[PDB]
C-alpha cells in the first residue's frame, strides 16, 4: 500500500481557528520582575529649576 | 468552499403544528452547524450551535439533530412569533463560512 | 447590552473605494474577534471576512480576496472594512458580527443593524 | 490570614442597576487578579468575570456580556462589579474571589462570604 | 463553552468508606481541572488543582487523577467531616471557566 | 485585485544555480499555500512544487526532487524557489500560482505573469 | 504519476456551434479534475473544478461532466472570445498534480 | 565584605506574633531589593518574600499570604519581616538575602547568617 | 508554583572524579536557573545563574548546562572542598521562586 | 521699562580671554535669574549658561564647560561672563537674556540687544 | 541634550493666509516648549510658553498646540507685521536648553 | 578646558585600605555626576561606581559592592573613593570620568589620566 | 550585567579604506550604546552616543548604527590617526555599565 505522504493534502491555513483572546491567561503581577533601582538614572542636577527668588 | 442546501425552500404551517427543516452539505462537516432565524427587517439571531445545542435565552421548543451531511431543525409546537426565515450555517475546520438559501415559514 | 451600529454606506460607481465602520458600544471589543456578513438582495447570506482579537490574522472569502481590507482598532472601540474595486455583485446590506467566543464554534451572536451599500450608475 | 468581605446587596426590580464591592483586608491586592463567582439558588456554580492585576484586561462569561462591568482600584484595596439590565436569572448569591496566582492555573482559594442579590417584583 | 458533567449526582456512604467521584468533559480539557468542597452555609474551598496535585493544607486522604475527559476524585477513607457538596471546575485555555452540578455526600 | 509578479530570470549554464521570486501584492499571503508551475516551450504544463502556509511541509515533482528547493517568507510577502544542478529540460517559463483555498481542491486560480529561464551555453 | 491524455488535440469550429473536449485518465481520479483555458501570451485561467462545478466569474456557457476516467468539458455556444488552448488538470489524493497536453480551438 | 545580621528570633506559641530584623552594614541598602528565604529543618529551602527597592511592591509565597508582612526602612538601614498567626510549619531557620541586581536575574548572592524561629508548646 | 526535582537525592564520589547533578522541571522554565552550594552549618552560596553562567569568584571547575526542563550541574574534577549539599533554584517570570530537595555529595 | 545693555566686545585671537557684561537698567536684578544665549552667524541660537538669584550654582552648556565662567554682582545691577581658551566655533553676537520668572518656566521675556565678539587672527 | 526639528525651513505666504509651523523634538518634552519671533536686526521675542499659553502683549492671532514630540504654532490670519524668523525652544527638566533650526515667513 | 587630576595611588598589600582622590579643575563639579572606571592590565574596561550630583544616591558594580566607598565633596572640587579589603584582581589603572549630562545618556566625555594601584606582596 | 562582545577582536587595514567594527550584546539594550576609541597612553574618548549620534568634535568619517543587540560602527575613510583600540559601552536602564573587549586596528 502507498507508504508515502499525500502531496495534495490541504496546505492552506485554517480560517476557522479560534479568533479570540484567551479568557484564562495568567492574571497576576510578575513576582520576578526587577526589584532593584536603576543605576543609570540621571545623576546630574536639573539646570531648568527656577532661578528667581 | 462547501455549499449548503436546505429543504424545503418554503414550508407553510399553522399555529400548534410541528415542522422540520433540513440542511444538506456537499461533504461531511461533522457537527459544526448553526441555525439562524431572521425576521423581516432585522438581522438574523442565533438558534442552535454545534448542530444540537440550544443557545442561551432561546425557547426550548426548538430542537436540532443530525451529523455528517444530514441535519434537522425541529420546532416542537409552532407559535405565532416563530414565523420567519431560517438559515443553516456551517463552520467546518479548514473550510470557509457559508450559509443556506433560507427556508420560509408562511402562515396557513 | 451590547449594540453594534454600522455606518459609511451610500452609492459608489464600480471601481471606486469605500470605508465601512462597526463602532461598538458596551462590548469588550479587544477580547472578541469580529466578522462581516453580507446579505445580497436575493436574501442570500455570504460571509466576508474575520479579524482576530489583536489583528494578527485575517481571513477573507475568496469572492473578496485582494479587494477587501479589514482592520480593527482596539483603542477607539471600532472595526473597519475598506472596499476596493467594487462591482455589481457587492451591492448588498452589510451586517457586522461578533464571534461567540467558544473554543471551536464560529457562530455569531450580537449582530449589528446593517448599512446598505449600492453599486450602480 | 486574608478574608474577603463583600457588600452592596439588596433587592432590585428587573432593568435597574446595582453596585457591589469586595473590600479586601490583609491581602496584597495589587499583585493578584480577581474573579466574581455566582452561585444560583439551584446550587449551581457559575463564573462571571475576571480583572487582571492592574486592570488592563477583563473577561466576562457570555451570560453577563454587555451588562456587567468590573473595575479594580488598588488604592483603597477594593473590587467592584456594577450591574446593568438585570433579570430574573441574575438572582443568586455572589462570591468574591482571588486567583491562586499559578503560572497557568486559574483556581480560587480565598473565597468571600457571599452577598445576596434578589431580582423580583 | 465547555459543559462540566460529574457523576453520580448523589452518592451516599458511611464513615470509613472509600468513594470515587468522576467528572466528564464535553471535550478534551487536558489536565486543567479542580475540585471544590462546599459545606452548606460556607463558600467552597480549594482541594485539587491541575487535576492531580493536592493543595496546601488539604488532608492527604483526598486523591485526584485522570486526563482528557475522564477525571476522578478519590477519598481514601471517608471521615465524619468530609460530608459536603463536591464540584469539578475546569480552566482550559481559550475556554471560559465552568462548574458542574455538584454531588451531595449524605450520611449512611 | 491580487497580482503576482515573478522575477530573477535570465540565462545560465547547466549545473549553475538560480533564484526566483514571487513577490505578491494585496493578497493575504500568510494564509495561503503556493505552487510553482513550469510551462515548457512545447506548451506543456508541469507542476513543480508546493509549500504550505507556514512552510511546515513541501512537496516536489519527481523531475525536480533534490535539485529544487522552495522557501517562503511570510514577513516580506514573497515566495522563493532556488534551483540547483540545472539542465536542458528545465528551460521553460516559470509560473507562480496560488492554491484556491478549498477544503480538498488543489487548483490554481491567481497565476503570475511568468518568468523565462534559459539553460544553454 | 498519473499522465493525463486529453482528446482530440485540436478541434476547428466556428462561432455558435457546440464543442466537447475530453480528458482521459490512466487510472481512477474520482472527481478531482480541473479545466484551464490559456489564451496565447497569458497565464491560464481556471474554469471548472471538481469536474462539475463552475468557478466564480466564468460565463455559464462552460459546463463539465464525468467521473472516474472519462471527463468532458462542453461549451454550449462557442463565442469569439472562447478561442484558446484548454488543459485538464487532476489533483487526486496521494498522487502528484499533472496536466494534459492541451486542446486547441481553431476558427473555421 | 557585606554582612547581613538578623535578630528577633526565639520560641513563641502558635497564633502569636514576632518581629524579625535584618540590619545591614556597608551595603548600599536603598539601591537593592531584598528577599527572605526559609529553610525548614528537613533541609528544604523555600522562598518567602521580596520587597522592591523603595517598597513599591511586595510579593509573598502563597503558603504565607496574609500572615507575614515585610517592610524596608532605608533610613536606619535595616529590613523587617513581621510575623502574624504562626503555626507548626513555620519552625525553620530564616535567612535574609539580597537580590544580585541582574536585569532579569533574581538570584541571591550575599546571604545572611540566619535567625531560628521556633513555634511549639 | 513550579515543583523543582533534582536527581539523584544522594550520590557519593571520590576526589578527582566527575560528578553531574541534574534538575527536573514540572514544565518549561526557559533558562532561568540558579545552583546553590550549602556547606553544613553555613548559608548557601551561588555558583551558576542563567543556568550556564559562572558567578564571579567561583572556580571554573563548576559547570552548568541545559534548557527547557533538563538542566545539569557538572563538576570537572571533584575536590575535597566541594563535598556539600547542592540545590537548584528557578526564577521563571510570573512564577514564584522554588528550590529543589538538595543533592548531597558524600566522600567515597 | 526694563532694558538690558551688553558691552565689552571686540576681536581676539584663539586661546585669548575676554570679559562680557550686560549691566541691567530698571530691572530688579537681585531676586531674579539671568541667562546667556549665543546666536551664531548661522542664525542658530545656543544657550550658554544660567546663574541663580544669589549665584549659588552655575549650570553651563557642554560646549562651554570649563571655557566660560559667569558671575553675578547684584550690588552694581550687572551680570558678567568671562571667556577663556577661545576658538573659531565660538564666534557670534553674544546676547544677555532674562527669564520669565515662572515656577517651572525657563522662557525669556526681556531679551538683550547683543554684543559682537570675533575670534580671528 | 534634546534636538528639535522645525519644519518647513522656509514658508512663503501672503497677508491674510493661515500658516502653521511645527516643532519636532528628538524625545518627548511634555509641554515644556516655547516659541519665539525674531525680526532681522532684533533679538527674538517670546510668543508662547507651555507650548499653548499666550504671553502678555502677544496678539491673539498666535496660538500654540501639541504635546510630547509633535507641537505646532498656528497664526490664524497672517498680517504684514508677522514676517520674521520664528524658532522653537524646549526647557525640559534634567535637560539643557537647546534651540531649533528655524521657519522663515517670506512675502508672496 | 576641564582637566581631571586624580591621585592617592601606589602599591598596597591584599586586605589593606587605600584612598583615591579626583580633584577637579574649572569643571562645575556640583552639577555633574562622576564615574570611576577600572582598566585592567588585560586591556578591559570595567565600570566601578557613580555618585550623584549632591551625593543623594550611590551605585556600584557587583564586583566592588561593599568593598568600595565613594564620596563627593563639592566644597573643594574633588571626587573621593575609599578602597578597602583588596585582593589581586583590583590591580589596575583607575580612571576618573564625568558623565556628559544627557537626560538618559550615561556617557563620559572628559576622562582623567588615571592613577595606578598595585596589589602585591 | 550584560556581557558586551565586540567582533572582530583585531582587524588590520591600510589608510583610506572602509573598516567596520561591530559589537554583540547578550540581550537587548535598545539604543543605549556608546563607542570609545583608546589610543595607547591615553584614556578612551567618546565618539558615538545613542548608538548612532556623533559627539561634538567627532569627525564625520565616524558613524554608528544598529539597534537591539546588533550594532555597527562604520569608518567613512580610515586615516593614519584612526589607529587605536575601539570599545563598545552600553548604559541600559536598570542595568550596570559594561564595556567590550576592545578592537585593535593595525597598520597594513
Amino acid at each position: 500500500a502507498n507508504p508515502n505522504a499525500n502531496p495534495n493534502a490541504n496546505p492552506n491555513a485554517n480560517p476557522n481557528a479560534n479568533p479570540n483572546a484567551n479568557p484564562n491567561a495568567n492574571p497576576n503581577a510578575n513576582p520576578n520582575a526587577n526589584p532593584n533601582a536603576n543605576p543609570n538614572a540621571n545623576p546630574n542636577a536639573n539646570p531648568n529649576a527656577n532661578p528667581n527668588a | 468552499d462547501i455549499q449548503m442546501t436546505q429543504s424545503p425552500s418554503t414550508l407553510s404551517a399553522s399555529v400548534g403544528d410541528r415542522v422540520t427543516i433540513t440542511c444538506r452539505a456537499s461533504q461531511s462537516v461533522s457537527t459544526s452547524l448553526a441555525w439562524y432565524q431572521q425576521k423581516p427587517g432585522k438581522a438574523p439571531n442565533l438558534l442552535i450551535y454545534q448542530a444540537s445545542t440550544l443557545y442561551r435565552g432561546v425557547p426550548s421548543r426548538f430542537s436540532g439533530s443530525g451529523s455528517g451531511t444530514e441535519f434537522t431543525l425541529t420546532i416542537g409546537s409552532l407559535q405565532p412569533d416563530d414565523f420567519a426565515t431560517y438559515y443553516c450555517q456551517h463552520y467546518n475546520s479548514y473550510s470557509r463560512i457559508t450559509f443556506g438559501q433560507g427556508t420560509r415559514l408562511e402562515i396557513k | 447590552q451590547v449594540q453594534l451600529v454600522e455606518s459609511g454606506g451610500g452609492v459608489v460607481q464600480p471601481g471606486r473605494s469605500l470605508r465601512l465602520s462597526c463602532a461598538a458600544s458596551r462590548l469588550t471589543f479587544r477580547n472578541f474577534g469580529m466578522h462581516w456578513v453580507r446579505q445580497t438582495p436575493g436574501k442570500g447570506l455570504e460571509w466576508v471576512a474575520v479579524i482576530w482579537h489583536d489583528g494578527s490574522n485575517k481571513f477573507y472569502a475568496d469572492s473578496v480576496e485582494g479587494r477587501f481590507t479589514i482592520s480593527r482598532d482596539n483603542s477607539k472601540n471600532t472595526l473597519y472594512l475598506q472596499m476596493n474595486s467594487l462591482r455589481d455583485e457587492d451591492t448588498a446590506i452589510y451586517y457586522c458580527a461578533k464571534d461567540w467566543g467558544g473554543a471551536s464554534d464560529r457562530v455569531f451572536d450580537y449582530w449589528g443593524r446593517g448599512t446598505l451599500v449600492i453599486v450602480s450608475s
